[PDB]
Formats: structure tokens, C-alpha cells, sequence
């Protein structure tokens, strides 16, 4: 049960190869391929929206 | 290179480990095999052959071929016992030096069924009856012959075939005994006795002596390699 | 209905009035030994309506001071009978057993009893540097008692109850089978012992394999003119004997 | 996996959950719901850990024992009957089942240390340590240099200084069908010798010694001897030992208390 | 008591007063004296944490 | 182990009527209790006992 | 089975050996307020198990003179955790209850008591030209008792027995929700009551709704050596309580 | 002959791979994963079933 | 059983074919045929005893 990824190669110009060994999850490597990103909670929590080019206070 | 990581038993030397290797001598061509006969693939094909026991082995009778000679004459009494030893064919010395013993003694555990034959070498015209005994522990060793008798028993009587088979079943609460002697591990005892006796005509020999064999039946297993303690050394031969 | 209860082994039956259920070895029933867990191979006897039936051993008498008392089988058994007749003679044996504990009070006594069998029950001396004796550690059919204070003796089974002899909380011999005589409620208790041993069957006399324990956790009391004399009388049934290697008989 | 708690109401019933009879020897099946106005939980529990295998399957220290490198021959060479109950640790735990059944992985770890008879120009060569098991009736060794060292037939581990601890599997070597924690017998059918469990003991002996011969000064290695209990199947559980214990081959005993004490039923304050 | 099948054993009794307590004890399974030596308690001595709901039955 | 963070509570009783009982019956008994976990419980992270020392190995 | 029983509400669980069967109001079972009856405009709390379990009031013990006792409802609730604190926070309030009157006694006694749940129980005062006082009708979670003679008192309740406190005979008393306590073969009784009250809430500091009434018609006896102290205990249960009109706490 | 399984992962939000190198099953890893499990024995050993909201003593 | 309801006891009834004595002790009579009554709501109890003669008939 070999899973093939693919590594951080660069931009304006491949794949690895991984098994696990353990019976743990937390024997694992890392999780260095998430690239999950939601400012929205922390930016703009307001409840009423907020247009750009809207006079954001009517 | 590929991530790897080293586990507790790396680089010991244990001797039963089973690895490849590599050759000293690439591609030696091996010499042709033959076709010898009597080729041998387990020991218990060997502990499966009848070895002469030396049930005689009294004092100074050890180092003749008279540890091999069971007396047997015509008596003036009644269910006299002819001998007893105890089944303990690894240990006792009765058992543990013929080739059954032997192989036992490579080893710690055994289990299964022994037969000891019986050979008589009267003389054609002697006769008699014997009753051949085997008795678990528990109790005692039988002291009489009405107490063998309520064992395990075959009542041998001479005739045209010298031979006789006493077959000793495996009864024992374990499944493996051991070969080394263990008050737990008993294995009871196997006696002889007349059952009537001896009778011959005028001018034929009164004495008479009977051979006794010994090896395997066929659910006989040993387990357990050790190393034997019948070969010593105080430094290398030269 | 369902409190009564009526058990019938050979010619003999056992009636109880007022009892709990039966509770069964560890959910296991006793049964003759397998050909595929067989390692002995003569052919048994297996005697049944002779020697599985109800064997009444001696009865105690509780008193509001009894620490408890203990039996261990088949040793208790060794006289009874076909069955004891039967242990002689052969070098190997097995058996289940049906065991009833009986005691009947009145309504206005109280206490409660623990009755189990604790599976191969070793035993500890008195004394730390020696190994109890035979007769410490069972008299047959007549129970062995425990005590409430250390035992002292030089060859003496380390008897007070709260190690129930063992070197383990009293309290927990729970895990074991049992049943409880509250006499508030019961009068009896009957436990199914299935054969439990790490072989398929041995020798009767060199090992015990279970132990019954009878101890009081709540003391038998009563008013004065209620009477005193409460017998706990134990009756016992093997069940599916099987022995195997006969031979001449004893000990030895 | 553990059971999820069911919401439970209100009722008015004549089922009576709560009463029992706990003469029958019988221990209730009732949970929260049937007492309570209980939520529904799932509950994600797991009882992984509680697993027989994983209780036992960790390295223990069963023994450890030292020999050394000269000084002549009692000091040159150690051996070890084996057996599980010279710890309280392990031995407390395998004790918690009448019969089990298992293999075994045996760890060594082995350690050298410098004597104080000196010398000068101390500087010795890596030290090669040889384990063998000698199954019971095997010749056993005399002295550091006994033929028996030979080994043909028994095994042997032969493991040098500084190279991670030697490791292996051993069966369930056992002649009944489980190993016997408790035996409530005797080795004799008259009950004279012994009785209790070291009746059934009779597992073997180790031997061990150094390889390299003695050099000028003395060094003495301890031998530390790892149980790991595998593929394990165990029956019959019993209480815990209470008493500490007193002997390694019996089950012998000071009478001791049931709990520690406190000052009334009535005191929340934990001991 | 602690050395005595009383130990064991919880006081009951008529009494001439109302709504008397009969005992008490924390629940702390793992290390109070009370529950730490049964069976449960002592298995609960073999780890860290532990999780559940208890049943206790008064006969 | 017992952390105040982790306290579980208080396990109490009390009489809710009284023990009457006729004449010429004890007025003066006994109860017992016993413990188990029911099915939601589980332990974690194993550890030695603290239950069981020794000053070398026994013999 | 059938004379046991078992009854849980929130965190509380009730259980009987020995009851009867469980006499229910008027038949009707107690229900929150419809849509259709309703008046009060605001959206009630109903709490849920913080308020409707069983609360356990203060036991009183029977005596072989002891003419009755009473408590009143609400009132003997308006100190009882969460029932309580939501009384004082709302002008407005309304429940139901299941009312569990206990006594054991022991088979060698006997007695048997009339429980009732008497709704609108107003009461008489000692001196005809005079109203009784609020401490005189109701003590809260302590029961106020009856007396086998005229009372007497400037400002109290005119509590002999006979009238029970209403002016009508006391054997009369059975057109209301009640059940009996013989000893003899109950130990407990179990009444529940739906809210009965010509407005569909009320205040709950201003009106009292119901009175439980216990009265031995046939008094405690027993021989000596007998125990001579057997509490009657009152646990009950608020029903389907429901709140509005939250502002400030207290009376006035 | 590799045998793929499941790694403990943990429960509100993986596989592994064993290939046995040795001749005898002694040689193998632990059976950390057999999660079987009955009470029964213990906790019911009464003959008579007994059920939970019924009088256990009729 | 004409008792009381209050009183209680178990009685062990036992029939024991000839060949060997009478039973002069419980242990003796033990081992033949026997019930195990045990007082209680049923006052009643059965001893029933089996034919185990070698002939067919006995004489009266
Ligand atoms: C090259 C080194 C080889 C080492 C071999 C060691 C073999 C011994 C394994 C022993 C397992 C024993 C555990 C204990 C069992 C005892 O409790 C019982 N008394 C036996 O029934
Ligand atoms: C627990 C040790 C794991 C052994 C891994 C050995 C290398 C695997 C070979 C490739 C097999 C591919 C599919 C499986 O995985
Ligand atoms: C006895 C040593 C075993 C050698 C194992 C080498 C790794 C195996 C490669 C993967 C092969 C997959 C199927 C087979 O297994």
C-alpha cells in the first residue's frame, strides 16, 4: 500500500513515493502538504457582509 | 539513500539464526549428486528401528554382552518376577543408551508410544507362558504379579514365534514429557513375570535367556535440540 | 414458579425451595473429553449413574464467630463411593461437578454467605520459609477453616480469611464463580463446575484444581430463643468422570 | 469501542431496572438510562489499551546477574535458572490469570564497568559476551572454558559491546497446553517434596560469560534479562496480589490489610 | 476494622432520629481507599486515565 | 491519580424512613456494596502499579 | 409482578416494593398549557429535569396519638432548588405532581393512614371572628398537624381532626385523589395530580392550590421489643412546570 | 505476501503494510489489533438468563 | 411436614436395597437412593422407591 505524492518542485519549471511502517497514526511523518487558508474568520466576521466598493457605512 | 532504522538484534550472532550469505566461491560447480542407498531425512526414522536394550546391566555384567541377557529358568514358585525397569527411556539407564535413548538425549521434550519386543532363545523344546506388564504411576511399582496383572498386560507364550510385543501406549496427562527426569512427569513401569513356567524335557538346558528390543511407534515425537551430555572434552583432539 | 429448583444425577435428587439460579462454571457446561484434546489414548471408562451422583460430605455448624471454611476437590471426594473407588485405581481422571451448599435459617436469622470455588487455590504457609502440609491445606471431607487473626504454626496454611489464604483481598474472590446464601432470601446456592486445568486430564491425588470457600461476610445473628444450631450442609455430584490408565491402587 | 448512552425520559412503570438480586452471583447489566433522564452520546471510546496483548506486550526486566572479565571461576561465568517470579512487577501481572499461553521476545541489555585494581596502559579491545541456553539435561558449564561452550546444538547468542541490544523470539515452549501461573498441587502422588507452582517450573537454565579472554584489569558486566510477553491468550482471571511477595517459588504471605484506612464511613478526604 | 471481614461491612440500624447519613466517599476510584483495591480499582492502578460510568450495588 | 481539575463528586446515603423490625428480630444489620464499571468505561495509558514494591529479587 | 414499581423524573428515581397502583387526579394526567387556553402572552420557561424530579421534605414520625398532619402545596416546595428559585423570578407559574407518601413498618405493626391531596383547601381559624395566619396554614416544607381536640389559639388554624380543618367530616375526605397506607399491605402511596385551578396559572406565593392531608384512621400499634419509631417521608415531584412573567425576585 | 491494515487513528476525524520476514510465526509482531470482547462469562454466569427490568426473584 | 410456617429444615430420605446392612449414619445412607427435601410452602414430599428386586416378585 505504497501512495505516490508529489513533491515541492518549484514553480515556472515530479513524485515520491511513501509506506507507512507503524501501526500508530502518530508514527506517521508530517502532514506538510495542507494547504488549507480561511482568513474570512479572522478578517471579516462582521455579520453583515461588507462590499469593497460599497460605502460601508450607509 | 532509503530512510531505514535499526531494530535490537543487529549484528548479534545467534547460532540457529537462518540468513543467506555470500559465497566464497562463486559459481563452484558442485560434484554430481548420486543415489547412495539409505538416505535418512529424519531422526525418528532411526528411533524407529529396534536396538538391542541391555536390561541386564547389573554390576559387572556392563561391559559384557551379557547386559543384553535376560535370565529366565524353570522355577519351583509361582509369578516370580522376571525384571522391572521404569519408563523413563530418556534418563534410566536401562533405555537411555540404545538408539531410541540416544536420539531422546538430543533433546528435552518426547512423546509417544514405545515397543519393547520380546525375543526368547530357549531351545525349540522348551515352553513357558510370561506376562509382560506395563503400569502407569500413581501407585506403586507392582510387587506381584496380581498386581502387574491389573495394568497393562500381554501374556506372551513361547512357541514358534520366539518374539513378542509388549507395546506401550502413551498415557500421560501432558501431551510431552520431559527427557530429563521430572517427578511430574513419571512414566510408570514396565515389569515381567512368569505366568506359568519354564517347563523343558531331560536333556535340554533349564536356562534360557530372552533378548529385549526397543524403538518407536508411529506417534513418537521429539522436541527441543540440546546438546547431548554422553560426549565430553578437556581440549581438542589431535 | 421459579425459585424451586430439582436436580437428579444417578438415583439421587435434590430439592430446594428458595434458591437464586444455578450459576455455571464460566457459562461452560461439563462434557467427556474430545478425541481432538486428547493426548492419553487407552480407552476410559466412563462408570456415570455410579459414580456422578450426589455425595453428601460432613455438615458445619455457623456460629456467629466462623471466619469461613474450605474444601478442596477432588480430595474431599476420594472416599466417596464408586467415585473414590475409581481415583484409586487410575492414574489420570477428569470431572466436572454440580456443587449444592445448603442452609436453611429462619426470618427472623440473618447473615449471608460467599460460597465459590477458586480454580487451582495454592495456598501459603504460616511461616514464610516452609510449604503447608497435606493435612493444612485439606482434611477431606472435612472442611479446613479459616480464622480471624494470623495464623501461627510452623507447616500451617496462612488461614486468615481476609487473604482467604491466598495473599488477595477476600473481597475480590468475586471473579470467580459463586452465588451468596443471604438468608434473607436464599437457602441454598448451586454452582456447575466445568473441568478447568491446562491439560486435558491428571493425575486425582497430586492436584487439586478448585477449591469451595464458604465465608461470611455478614455475621449469622439472632434473637435469643430463635434457635442456634444452623447446620451448612454441602452435597456434591461429579459429572462426566472419565479416568484412564488403570493399574493397581493407592497413593504413592 | 464502548456503548453510546441512549436518552432516556421520564417513566412509571412497574419494570423495576434498579432492584436485583445480587445473591444469583449475577452482576447487574444496568447503565445510566435506566436510573436518569439520560442525553444521547456518542461515544467514541475505545478499550484498545485494555486488550490482554497490549497489557502484557511490553519489555520487562525479568533478572540481571554480572560475571568478569578474569578473576577465577565463580566471578568468570554467571547462570540463571529461568522462571518469571523472581520480579513483583511482571510477576504481579502475568499472576492476574490462572493459565496463559504465549511467545516471547528476549531482550538483553549488557553492561561493562572498570574494576579498581587498575593498571597502566589500560586499553582494552571491545568485549564479545556469549548467552546460551542449555534446555534442561543439556551438559552444563563448569568453568569459563568448559567444552559445553561449544554449542552444537544449543542456542547461543555471541553480541559485541556497543551494538544494540541483542533480541529474540522464543515459542510457547510449554508441555501442557498453557503455561500454569498457579498450581495447587504436588510433584509427588504421596505429597511428600514439593508443592505449589514450582512443582511445573523446569524451563531451563541461561549461561553467561565473556568471549575475549581476561586482560589485566578487571571488568565486570551485568547481565539485564527483558520478558516480553507476545501472541498472548490467557484464561481464568484472578484478584491481584495483595501481599507483597515474600518467596519466588511459593505463593507465601504476611497477612495484610484489605485497604488503607481512613477515620469514619463518613470522610471524603482521599488518603 | 481494615484487617477484619468488618471492613467490608456497612452499619445499618433503627434509630430514633430522621435522615442520618449511613457513609460516604468520593468518587475517586483510582486513589481513594474505599474503591482503589477492588477489582476495578486495581486494574484502574494499571493506568492514567480513565473514563466511564460505575455501578454500585447494596445488598 | 486525584487532580482537583478532575474531581468526580460525592457518593452518600441516608435514611430515607428507618429499619423498623419486630420484636425478637435484630434491629442491628449489615449491608454490603460492590462496584463495577458499566458498559461506557475505559482505561488509558498504562502504567506500573504503585501496589507492589520489593527490595531485590526473592528467592 | 405487580405491586412493585419504579418512577424516574430528571436525575431521581423512585422505587417501591409494595404500592398499590397509582391513583391519577381526576384521570387526567398532568399536561403543559395549550394555545387555546391560554391567556399570558409571554413565552413561558419550562425548565425541564432541573424542575420537575423528586424532592425529598422533612420526615415526621408517627406516634400512637399522633391525629394527622398536612402540608400545602406549592408552598412546601418554595425552598426546593431550581422549582424554587423559579417561583420566586415569575408572577406566574403552573405544575402538576406525582406525590410518594412512604412508611414501613413491619408486620407485627400496624395502623393505616388516608392520604389525600384536598384541592383548594381554605381553613377555618380557631376564633370564629378571626383569619388564620399565613404560619398557621402553611410551615412550608414542615408539616403542620391536626389535633384530637378543639384548638384553640387567637390567629390559628382550627385544626381537630373530626372537621379536617375544613368543617366537614373527615371520613368524607375520600371524594378527593387519595389512597390509603395499611400497613398491613401498603408502605407507600403514589398520587399524581394534574393542575386543577379555575385560571389556567397562577401566582404560586399567593395561592395554594391543593393541601396533602395524612390522617391515621386506625392508629400505630405494636408490641413491645417492636420498633417504636416509624417516620412517614414525602417525596414529590412537580409536573410539567411552566413559568411567566420573569422580572425581579421575592413576595410582595 | 504484504498484508495492508489499518493504523489506530483516533475517532472523529490511514493504512500501514507488514511483510513477514521469518520462518516461524513466533517471529511476529504483536496482535495489538484484536479487539475481541465477552463479559458474559464473568459478569452472567447465571443459568437462568436474568433480565434487567424484571423482579430478579419471582 | 406439620410445622409451623416459621420453621424450616432439609431432610435427606433414602432408600437403600439389601446386600450390605441398614445405613446407621447419613454418610452410609447417602449413597443409595435418597431425595433432599427441603421444607418450605410445599409441606409435602415424594420418596419414591423403585423396583430393584433380582426376581420379578417378592412374596408378601
Ligand atoms: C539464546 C537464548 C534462548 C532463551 C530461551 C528461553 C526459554 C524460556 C521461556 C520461558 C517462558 C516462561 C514463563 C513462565 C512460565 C511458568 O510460569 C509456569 N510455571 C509453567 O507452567
Ligand atoms: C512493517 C514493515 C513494512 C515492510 C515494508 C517493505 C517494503 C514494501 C514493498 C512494496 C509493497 C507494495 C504494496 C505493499 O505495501
Ligand atoms: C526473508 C526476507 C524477505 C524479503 C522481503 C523483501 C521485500 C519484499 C518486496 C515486496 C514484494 C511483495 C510481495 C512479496 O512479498
Amino acid at each position: 500500500g505504497a501512495q505516490v505524492s508529489t513533491q515541492k518542485t518549484g514553480a515556472h519549471e515530479i513524485h515520491y513515493t511513501n509506506i507507512n511502517y507503524y501501526k500508530d497514526a502518530a508514527s506517521n511523518s508530517a502532514n506538510r502538504q495542507d494547504f488549507t487558508q480561511d482568513p474570512g474568520k479572522f478578517t471579516e466576521p462582521v455579520k453583515d457582509i461588507m462590499v469593497k466598493s460599497m460605502p460601508a457605512l450607509n | 539513500g532509503l530512510p531505514t532504522l535499526s531494530t535490537p538484534g543487529s549484528n548479534q550472532f545467534l547460532t540457529s539464526d537462518d540468513f543467506q550469505s555470500p559465497s566464497a566461491m562463486p559459481q563452484f560447480d558442485v560434484t554430481p549428486e548420486m543415489d547412495i542407498p539409505g538416505q535418512v531425512n529424519n531422526l525418528m526414522e532411526i528411533a524407529e528401528v529396534d536396538s538391542v536394550v541391555p536390561v541386564n546391566n547389573t554390576e559387572g555384567k556392563v561391559m559384557s554382552i551379557e547386559a543384553y541377557q535376560i535370565p529366565v529358568q524353570s522355577n519351583p514358585t509361582n509369578g516370580s518376577q522376571v525384571f522391572g525397569f521404569p519408563l523413563t527411556p530418556g534418563a534410566n539407564s536401562v533405555l537411555n543408551r540404545t538408539l531410541l535413548g540416544e536420539i531422546l538425549n538430543y533433546y528435552a521434550h518426547w512423546s509417544g508410544s514405545i515397543k519393547l519386543t520380546f525375543m526368547f532363545c530357549g531351545s525349540a523344546m522348551a515352553t513357558g507362558k510370561f506376562l509382560l506388564a506395563y503400569s502407569p504411576p500413581g501407585a506403586g511399582a507392582p510387587t506381584t504379579r496380581k498386581e502387574a496383572m491389573l495394568g497393562t498386560h500381554v501374556i506372551w507364550d513361547v512357541g514358534l514365534q520366539s518374539s513378542c510385543v509388549l507395546c506401550i501406549p502413551w498415557i500421560s496427562q501432558t501431551h510431552y514429557r520431559y527427557v530429563v527426569m521430572d517427578e511430574y512427569t513419571a512414566g510408570g513401569y514396565i515389569t515381567c513375570w512368569y505366568q506359568t513356567n519354564i517347563v523343558v524335557p531331560a536333556d535340554a538346558q533349564s536356562d534360557c535367556k530372552i533378548l529385549c528390543f526397543v524403538s518407536a511407534c508411529n506417534d513418537f515425537s521429539v522436541r527441543m535440540l540440546k546438546d547431548t551430555p554422553f560426549i565430553k572434552q578437556d581440549n581438542f583432539f589431535q | 414458579s421459579d425459585r424451586v429448583r430439582s436436580i437428579t444425577l444417578g438415583n439421587s435428587t435434590i430439592t430446594t425451595q428458595e434458591c437464586a439460579n444455578v450459576v455455571v462454571g464460566y457459562g461452560v457446561w461439563p462434557t467427556y473429553l474430545k478425541d481432538e484434546e486428547a493426548t492419553a489414548e487407552d480407552q476410559p471408562t466412563q462408570p456415570d449413574v455410579a459414580t456422578c451422583r450426589f455425595y453428601t460430605l460432613e455438615s458445619v455448624m455457623w456460629q456467629q464467630s466462623s471466619p469461613g471454611w474450605w474444601w478442596k476437590f477432588p480430595d474431599a471426594l476420594s472416599n466417596m463411593g464408586l467415585f473414590g473407588q475409581n481415583m484409586q485405581y487410575h492414574y489420570l481422571g477428569r470431572a466436572g461437578y454440580t456443587i449444592h451448599v445448603q442452609c436453611n435459617a429462619s426470618k427472623f436469622h440473618q447473615g449471608c454467605l460467599l460460597v465459590v470455588c477458586v480454580p487451582e487455590a495454592e495456598m501459603g504457609c504460616a511461616t514464610l520459609a516452609n510449604k503447608p502440609d497435606p493435612k493444612s491445606l485439606s482434611k477431606g471431607e472435612i472442611a479446613n477453616m479459616f480464622e480471624s487473626q494470623n495464623s501461627t504454626g510452623e507447616t500451617a496454611v496462612q488461614a486468615n480469611v481476609i487473604n482467604a489464604g491466598m495473599g488477595v483481598g477476600v473481597g475480590n474472590l468475586t471473579i470467580f464463580p459463586h452465588q451468596w446464601i443471604n438468608l434473607r432470601t436464599n437457602n441454598s446456592a448451586t454452582i456447575v463446575m466445568p473441568y478447568i486445568n491446562s491439560v486435558p486430564m491428571d493425575n486425582m491425588f497430586r492436584h487439586n484444581n478448585f477449591t469451595l470457600m464458604v465465608i461470611p461476610f455478614a455475621p449469622l445473628s439472632y434473637s435469643t430463643g430463635a434457635t442456634t444450631y444452623v447446620p451448612i450442609t454441602v452435597t456434591v455430584a461429579p459429572m462426566c468422570a472419565e479416568y484412564n490408565g488403570l493399574r493397581l491402587a493407592g497413593k504413592q | 469501542r464502548v456503548a453510546d448512552t441512549i436518552g432516556s425520559g421520564p417513566v412509571n412503570s412497574e419494570s423495576i431496572p434498579a432492584l436485583t438480586a445480587a445473591e444469583t452471583g449475577h452482576t447487574s447489566q444496568v447503565v445510566p438510562s435506566d436510573t436518569m433522564q439520560t442525553r444521547h452520546v456518542k461515544n467514541y471510546h475505545s478499550r484498545s489499551e485494555s486488550t490482554v496483548e497490549n497489557f502484557l506486550c511490553r519489555s520487562a526486566c525479568v533478572f540481571y546477574t554480572t560475571y568478569e572479565n578474569h578473576d577465577s571461576d565463580g566471578d568468570n561465568f554467571a547462570y540463571w535458572v529461568i522462571n518469571t517470579r523472581q520480579v513483583a512487577q511482571l510477576r504481579r501481572k502475568l499472576e492476574m490469570f490462572t493459565y496463559a499461553r504465549f511467545d516471547l521476545e528476549l531482550t538483553f541489555v549488557i553492561t561493562s564497568t572498570q574494576e579498581q585494581p587498575t593498571v597502566r596502559g589500560q586499553d582494552a579491545p571491545v568485549l564479545t559476551h556469549q548467552i546460551m541456553y542449555v534446555p534442561p539435561g543439556g551438559p552444563v558449564p563448569t568453568k569459563v572454558n568448559s567444552y559445553s561452550w561449544q554449542t552444537s546444538t544449543n542456542p547461543s547468542v555471541f553480541w559485541t559491546e556497543g551494538s544494540a541490544p541483542p533480541r529474540m523470539s522464543v515459542p510457547f515452549i510449554g508441555i501442557g497446553n498453557a503455561y500454569s501461573m498457579f498450581y495447587d498441587g504436588w510433584a509427588r502422588f504421596d505429597k511428600q517434596g514439593t508443592y505449589g507452582i514450582s512443582t511445573l517450573n523446569n524451563m531451563g537454565t541461561l549461561y553467561m560469560r565473556h568471549v575475549n579472554d581476561g586482560g589485566p584489569g578487571p571488568i565486570v558486566s551485568t547481565v539485564r534479562i527483558y520478558f516480553k510477553p507476545k501472541h498472548v491468550k490467557t484464561w481464568v482471571p484472578r484478584p491481584p496480589r495483595l501481599c507483597q511477595y515474600q518467596k519466588a517459588g511459593n505463593v507465601n504471605f504476611e497477612p495484610t490489610g484489605v485497604t488503607e484506612g481512613r477515620t469514619d464511613i463518613t470522610t471524603m478526604k482521599t488518603t
